[PDB]
C-alpha cells in the first residue's frame, strides 16, 4: 500500500502549501490512506487531500479550527497497527525513551509524529519511529533553517520501505533506509 | 473575511516588499483599507498582519546586517504589534492572542531586540493576563499552560533571578487544572522547568495519591517511573522497588486492555529498564 | 476532667526540672505511663506540656550545652520523640494545634543551633504543610494559621536558599488559597515582606535582597484590591496599600516611589470621599488626615 | 483611675504566674479596670484577675482556649479611648509607622500592645504607645533573656502617669516617664 503521510500544513497560518516539485510528485489517486498529524487550520486543507484519496484521517493539532478531531485513535489495515497524534503534547521533543515507552502502552509497532518541523527517524527497540517535519515549510522555534520534505511509504507484509525526498534548497534528495517489522 | 485572510496571506506574499518599511507602510495600507475592517475582519486580517509583522520583524532580522535600526524597528513593530495584538484583545479575543503573545514572547526571544524580554515578560504577564483568569475549561486550561510550560521549557532566556517568578506562576497556573492528572503532568514538567527538583515529583507522587482513577495514577506512576529516569541520569533506590511495585500494583489493578498493554508496556519496559 | 493535668503537669513542669535531663526524660516517660498513659484527650493535656517539657528539655539541653555534650543528639533523640509524640498528638484528633508545636518545634529547631534540626524543621515544615492544608476551611483560622506561618517565615532564618524559596511560595499557595479575597490579599501583602525580608543562611546571615518582585506583589495587592467586591474595604485595602506604600518606601525598599503616594493620597481626596459617610470613612479620613501628619504635611 | 494592664500570662502553657514580689505588689481590690491582651489559655486565669477587680476585659490571643473573645473592641472611660489587641497579627513586631498609622484608622490616643514579650514604650506623633512584655516570663523568639515586669497606670484627666517595676533579676527597678495627652 502506497500511503502518503504528512503533517503541519499551516494553511494559511504559517506557510501556504507544497512546493511545485512536490505536487508534481504527489498526484491525486495514487494514495490509499492519508494521515495528517495536525495544523491544517481550515477545511479545504482536508479537501485538497480528499482529491488525492478517499481515506484521509486527521487528529487535532494546536492551530486547528476544528474541534471534532479526536486526539488519539488506533487504526489498523493489514498487519500494521498505527496511532496518529500531532505532537504538541510532547514535552519536550526528542527523548529517546519517551517514544519507546509510549508505544508499548497501547501495543503498536510503527509511530508517526510531527509538530517538531524537523526530519528525524530511526529504529529503536524493535520499533520504527518517524518524524517527517513540516510539509509546507512552517517555522519551529528549534529549527530556523526549515527544509520541507515529503514521505511516501509502502506496506506489503511486515516489512516497510520508505522514500524521503529531501528538498534541501531546490533539488530533490532521495534517501532510503530499510526496516523490517518483527 | 476567512477567504480574505487567505488572500491576506496573498497580501502578505504578493504585497510584501524587501524594504520592510515600504512593506510596513503598505502594512499600514493593510491597516488602512483592510486593518480598518471591523472586529472579525481584524480578527481575520491582523494576526496574519502580525504574522506579516512577524516576518517583517524577521525581515528586520534579515536586515540584521544591512540595517542598524532593525531592532528598534522590530520594536517599532513590536509595540505596534502588541497594540495590534491588543487590537484583538479589544476584539474579544484573548485565547488566540495568547499564542501570538507566546510567539511575541519568542519574537522578542528569537530576535532579541532592545528591551525585548521585559515586554515579553510583560507579554508573559499578558499571557498571564490572557490565560490565568478567563479559562475555566480544564482542557483549554491544560493545553495552554503546558505549552506555556513548553514555551517556558524553551524560555531559558530568562536569567536565574528572572526565571523563577514565572516558573512559580506557571506552577501557580498548573494548580488551576481542576483534575490532578492534568495538574501532575504539568507539575512533572514543572519539575522539568528547573534546568529542589525531585520533591516536585514527590508532589506529583502526592498528586498520584490524590487521583480518582486507580490505574491512571499507576499510569502516572508509570509516568513517574518514566519521570524518575531523566533528572536522575542527568534518587538512587526508587526504580526497581517501584518496578517491584509494578510487579505489585499492575497485578492488583484491572488486568485490562490498557493494563495488560501496560503489562506489555511493563514487560517491554522491563525490556527497557533492563538497560542492556 | 482531663484538664486537671495542665497545672498538675505544670507543677511537675517545675518538679521535673531538678533532675538530670534523662531521668527528667525517664520520669517524663513514666509520667507518660503513670498519667500520660491516660487517654486521647488526656494526652492532649499532658503531652504538649510534656512537649513543653521537652521544649524545656531541649532548652535544658541548651542549658547543658556545656554541661552535657550529646545534648544536640539528645535534642535529636527527643525531637524525633517530640515529632513522635507530636505524631502521637496527630493521632489525638489534633492537627491544627500541633502545627504550633511543630512550629515551635521548628522555632526550637533553629534557636538551639545544633545539628540536623533544620531539615527536621523542614520536615516539620512538611509537617506544617501536612497539618495545615487539608484540615482547615474556615477563612478566619486559615489566615491566622498561615499568617503565623508567614510570621514564622519572617523568623525562618535557619533555612538556606534551597529551603527558603519553595516555602516562600508554598505558603503563598495557602496565602492565595483563601476563598475570601481580603485576608488572602492581606496574606499576599504579608508575602511582600517575605520577598523583601527573606532570611537565608548562604548570604552570611544577611537577607536575600530580593527587590525585583516586591512592588509587583503590591500591584498584585492592588490586583486583589479589585476582586474583593467590598469597596470601603478595598479603599481600606488601598489605605493598606498606602500603608504599605508608607511601609516599604520608609524602610529602604527602593522599588516604590513618591509619585504613587502623591497619586493615591490624591486619589483619596476622592476615593475616601467615595465612601458612605459613617464611622469608618471619617476615621479613615482622620487616618489619612493624620497620615498627612505622618507625611510631614499636616 | 489606677488600672493594671497585663498580657501573655501563658497559664500554664509557657510559664505559671506572677512572681512573689508581684502578687505582693498586686493586691485585689485596688484596680478599677483590667485589660489582658491574650495568652491566658484557661478560665481561672480570668478568675484570678476577677478577684482583683470587676472590670476585666480580654481579647483573643493565639494560644487561647476561648473562641468567644472579639478581636478588636473600642472602649472609653472618662477622657481616654482605648482599643485592646493581643499582638500576633503584627507582622513583624516593631515598625515605627505601623502603630502611628493604625491608631488614626479608628481615632484613638493610647495604645496597649503585647505578644512581643519585651518592654518598650515611648511617645510618637502625639500618641503614647505601650508594650509591657510578658507578665509571667514567657519566652519569645526575639528575646531569650526574659525579664517579667508589671505596669500599673493612672488616668485622672488628659495626662497619664505610669509606674513600670522592672524585675531585672530579683530586684524591683521602678522606672517612670511622663506623658500628657493632647
Amino acid at each position: 500500500m502506497l500511503v502518503l503521510v504528512l503533517g503541519d500544513l499551516h494553511i494559511p497560518h504559517r506557510c501556504n502549501s507544497l512546493p511545485a516539485k512536490f505536487k508534481k510528485l504527489l498526484v491525486p489517486g495514487k494514495i490509499q490512506h492519508i494521515l495528517c498529524t495536525g495544523n491544517l487550520c481550515t477545511k479545504e486543507s482536508y479537501d485538497y487531500l480528499k482529491t488525492l484519496a478517499g481515506d484521509v484521517h486527521i487528529v487535532r493539532g494546536d492551530f486547528d479550527e476544528n474541534l471534532n478531531y479526536p486526539e488519539q485513535k488506533v487504526v489498523t489495515v493489514g498487519q500494521f497497527k498505527i496511532g496518529l497524534i500531532h505532537g504538541h503534547q510532547v514535552i519536550p521533543w526528542g527523548d529517546m525513551a519517551s517514544l519507546a515507552l509510549l508505544q508499548r502502552q497501547f501495543d503498536v509497532d510503527i509511530l508517526i509524529s510531527g509538530h517538531t518541523h524537523k526530519f528525524e527517524a530511526f529504529e529503536h527497540e524493535n520499533k520504527f519511529y518517524i518524524n517527517p517535519g513540516s510539509a509546507t515549510g512552517a517555522y519551529n522555534a528549534l529549527e530556523t533553517n526549515i527544509i520541507p520534505s515529503f514521505v511516501l511509504m509502502d506496506i506489503q507484509a511486515s516489512t516497510v520501505v520508505t522514500y524521503v525526498y529531501q528538498l534541501i534548497g531546490d533539488d530533490v534528495k532521495v534517501e532510503r533506509i530499510e526496516y523490517k517489522k518483527s | 473575511f476567512a477567504d480574505e485572510q487567505s488572500l491576506v496571506g496573498r497580501f502578505i506574499h504578493l504585497l510584501r516588499s524587501d524594504d520592510p518599511d515600504q512593506q510596513y507602510l503598505i502594512l499600514n495600507t493593510a491597516r488602512k483599507h483592510f486593518g480598518a475592517g471591523g472586529n472579525q475582519r481584524i480578527r481575520f486580517t491582523l494576526p496574519p498582519l502580525v504574522f506579516a509583522a512577524y516576518q517583517l520583524a524577521f525581515r528586520y532580522k534579515e536586515n540584521s546586517q544591512m540595517d542598524d535600526k532593525w531592532e528598534k524597528k522590530c520594536q517599532k513593530i513590536f509595540s505596534f504589534a502588541h497594540q495590534t495584538i491588543s487590537a484583538l484583545i479589544k476584539a474579544e479575543l484573548a485565547e488566540l492572542p495568547l499564542r501570538l503573545f507566546l510567539q511575541g514572547a519568542l519574537a522578542a526571544g528569537e530576535i532579541g531586540f532592545e528591551n525585548h524580554e521585559t515586554v515579553a515578560y510583560e507579554f508573559m504577564s499578558q499571557a498571564f493576563s490572557l490565560y490565568e483568569d478567563e479559562i475555566s475549561d480544564s482542557k483549554a486550561q491544560l493545553a495552554a499552560i503546558t505549552l506555556i510550560i513548553g514555551t517556558f521549557e524553551r524560555m531559558k532566556c530568562f536569567s536565574e533571578e528572572n526565571h523563577e517568578p514565572l516558573r512559580t506562576q506557571c506552577a501557580l497556573a498548573a494548580s488551576k487544572l481542576l483534575k490532578k492528572p492534568d495538574q501532575g503532568r504539568a507539575v512533572s514538567t514543572c519539575a522539568h522547568l528547573f534546568w529542589r527538583v525531585m520533591e516536585c515529583l514527590k508532589k506529583a507522587l502526592k498528586i498520584a495519591n490524590q487521583c480518582m482513577d486507580p490505574s491512571l495514577q499507576v499510569q502516572l506512576f508509570i509516568e513517574i517511573l518514566n519521570r524518575y529516569i531523566y533528572f536522575y541520569e542527568k534518587t538512587i533506590q526508587v526504580l526497581n522497588q517501584l518496578i517491584q511495585k509494578i510487579r505489585e500494583d499492575l497485578p492488583n489493578l484491572e488486568s485490562s486492555e490498557e493494563t495488560e498493554q501496560i503489562n506489555k508496556h511493563f514487560h517491554n519496559t522491563l525490556e527497557h529498564l533492563r538497560s542492556r
